[PDB]
């Protein structure tokens, strides 16, 4: 019923013509057929998503305090709403 | 004969398999390379495109076209152009062929160097025909299109040597080898147990005697005696690019000894 | 990539053999290492050259215009 | 061939042994003002200019496909208008040099005059080359 | 006789000058090349 912004898409995603499009379909298209799509196309160049690794959250931990310190040992736990 | 011997073993339109004896090995080897790199031969050298659709480049096709053999039996009576009195070129210095393709079949259009087609004044003599040895006589896939795509070429085939560039080169590798039995040491074999078991013996080793312990280290051994085998690639019959190489290198050793004479004049 | 008119390393004409090596293999159905000196490239130098090469080109044609 | 360089067969680089081609591909557009002030594409003179031949420039300001460019040609012309003519075209890169390979004329949602020029060029193994 | 641009799927010679749009005679494809020069060039056979 409204719309609101634009979503740059992945090619060959669900979302993507090229994702059912086959063989003929893509040379047809000029996209090569050996392309493995998994990127995004912004303003003409081709960017991709470098996977941001982290510690996962929610999760208890205990790690020992250097010999200077008035706390031994201490029990952590990150807690996020998923 | 007189000096040098030869006495051809197998030989055919491509190779000449044959053993020069009574020969210096200075001598065996220079004419080993004369043959390789200057005797004189016919390949395009300019290509003027009008137009090509292809998926190939301007450049990477003019590359081939000069790979492409030529004839040039008949090489030793045309110009250098660098000689010849023209402003660029002429039929007394040049070969000119033509290339026209295009893609009327659905089915890819195939375009080979018996597309070629000389232009210039032959002013008869065995020159410029693109050498095909192919079975169904094509020769050389120049390359493919498509549909509508069209290829509109100019060449223009000049006189050559290896040196300038390997398009020149007539003879494509030539088989070398002498004393197959390591009789004069010129090798000293790597192995783990045994040399003689580990190390392949050769085809060579039949017509010449084998060592036998025994007998002391011949050093005064020389060596003479070399079984070569050159091949072509066409551009001119096998047995030319051993006369031809044997001339050449021969005309060359002259030069000098023309040059030590006008050098003579002061 | 269209097959290389002769071999980078002794020079030996092979742009003619790509074709009746393709049949040697699919009609004649023999293996490479046969097919390979049936069209007489003796030396590897020449052999690795046809045995190794990848017609691209075909798949550039089938493009447009 | 010695502390890890090579020794490379000449005749073999002839005969194409690692050629290989490169592409570049310089670009442009022309500039809109809200108050309709706008850039053009043509090949300029008299009228703050290049120093490179606008020769090889058609009259739409590129240069036709199958032209050699090489120093510092224009690839293409444009003029920005501020008060006549200011200079905006687009050298090749001072070093490199090929032959002019696609052009290709097309608008950008703002319907303005986009370009995209591509000289290539074949690259043949010397002797400073990496492998 | 001559031509100047042409249509990136439906290869067609097209051209035109200044505000003309920048579309196809058909494919709206608003892409446009500028095929060749008439000026032959030449290569070194190397
Ligand atoms: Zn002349
Ligand atoms: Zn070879
Ligand atoms: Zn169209």
């Amino acid at each position: 019923k409204v719309f609101i912004g634009r979503l740059p898409i992945m090619l060959r995603s669900k979302n993507c013509y090229l994702s059912e499009a086959t063989e003929s379909d893509l040379y047809k298209l000029k996209e090569c057929p050996f392309d493995m799509g998994g990127y995004f196309i912004i303003n003409g160049s081709e960017k991709v998503l470098i996977a941001q690794e982290r510690s996962a959250g929610n999760i208890v931990q205990v790690f020992k305090k250097a010999a200077p310190s008035p706390i031994s040992h201490v029990a952590e736990i990150r807690s996020a709403l998923e | 004969e007189e000096g040098p011997q030869v006495k051809i073993r197998e030989a055919s339109k491509d190779n000449v398999d044959f053993i020069l004896s009574n020969v210096d090995l200075a001598m065996a080897n220079s004419l080993r390379r004369v043959m390789i790199a200057e005797i004189p031969t016919l390949a395009i050298d300019s290509v003027e495109v009008e137009t090509n659709t292809t998926v190939l480049a301007d450049e990477f096709i003019a590359h081939r076209l000069g790979l492409i053999p030529l004839q040039s039996m008949d090489i030793e009576q045309l110009e250098y152009s660098r000689d010849c009195f023209c402003e660029d070129h002429c039929d007394k210095c040049s070969v000119v062929l033509t290339l026209q393709a295009f893609g009327e079949s659905e089915s890819t259009t195939n375009v080979y160097s018996k597309d070629l087609v000389i232009v210039s004044n032959l002013m008869g003599r065995n020159i410029g025909h693109p050498i095909i040895q192919d079975k169904e006589g094509n020769g050389v896939l120049i390359c493919k299109l498509r549909k509508g795509q069209e290829l509109k070429l100019t060449c223009v085939a000049k006189k050559g040597i290896a040196k300038e560039h390997a398009k020149w080169g007539p003879a494509a590798a030539i088989e070398f080898e002498y004393d197959p039995w390591n009789k004069l040491k010129h090798t000293d074999y790597w192995y783990e147990q045994d040399s003689a078991k580990e190390w392949p013996q050769s085809k060579n080793c039949e017509y010449e005697d084998p060592p036998n312990e025994g007998d002391p280290f011949d050093y005064k051994a020389q060596a003479d005696t070399f079984y070569m085998n050159v091949e072509s690639v066409g551009s001119i019959p096998v047995d030319q690019v051993v006369v031809r190489g044997i001339d050449t290198l021969q005309k060359k050793v002259a030069s000098i000894l023309l040059a030590l004479t006008q050098m003579d004049q002061d | 990539m269209i097959v290389p008119v002769r071999c980078f390393s002794c020079g030996k004409v092979v742009g003619d053999k790509w074709e009746s090596y393709l049949n040697l293999l699919q009609e004649d159905e023999l293996d490479e290492g046969t097919a390979l000196s049936r069209l007489g490239l003796k030396r590897y130098c020449c052999r690795r050259m046809i045995l190794t090469h990848v017609d691209l080109i075909e798949k550039f044609l089938r493009y447009n215009p | 061939n010695q502390e890890d360089s090579m020794i490379m067969n000449q005749s073999s680089i002839d005969r194409g042994l690692f050629r290989s081609l490169f592409f570049r591909s310089y670009m442009d557009q022309e500039k809109k003002y809200g108050m309709s002030i706008t850039e053009t594409f043509e090949k300029p003179q008299r009228t703050r200019m290049k120093h490179g031949t606008y020769d090889k420039l058609d009259d739409d300001g590129l240069i036709a496909p199958g032209v050699r460019v090489s120093g510092e040609d224009v690839i293409i012309g444009k003029t920005t208008p501020i008060s006549s003519k200011r200079d905006a075209s687009t050298p090749l890169r001072s070093t490199e040099n090929g032959i002019v390979d696609q052009v290709l004329v097309t608008t950008n949602q703002d319907g303005l005059k986009f370009v995209k020029v591509r000289v290539r060029t074949t690259k043949i193994p010397q002797i400073g080359d990496k492998f | 006789a001559t031509l100047k641009y042409i249509c990136a799927e439906c290869s067609s010679k097209l051209s035109l000058s200044r505000t003309d749009a920048v579309r196809c005679k058909d494919c709206g494809h608003r892409i446009l090349l500028k095929a060749r020069t008439k000026r032959l060039v030449q290569f070194e056979a190397r």
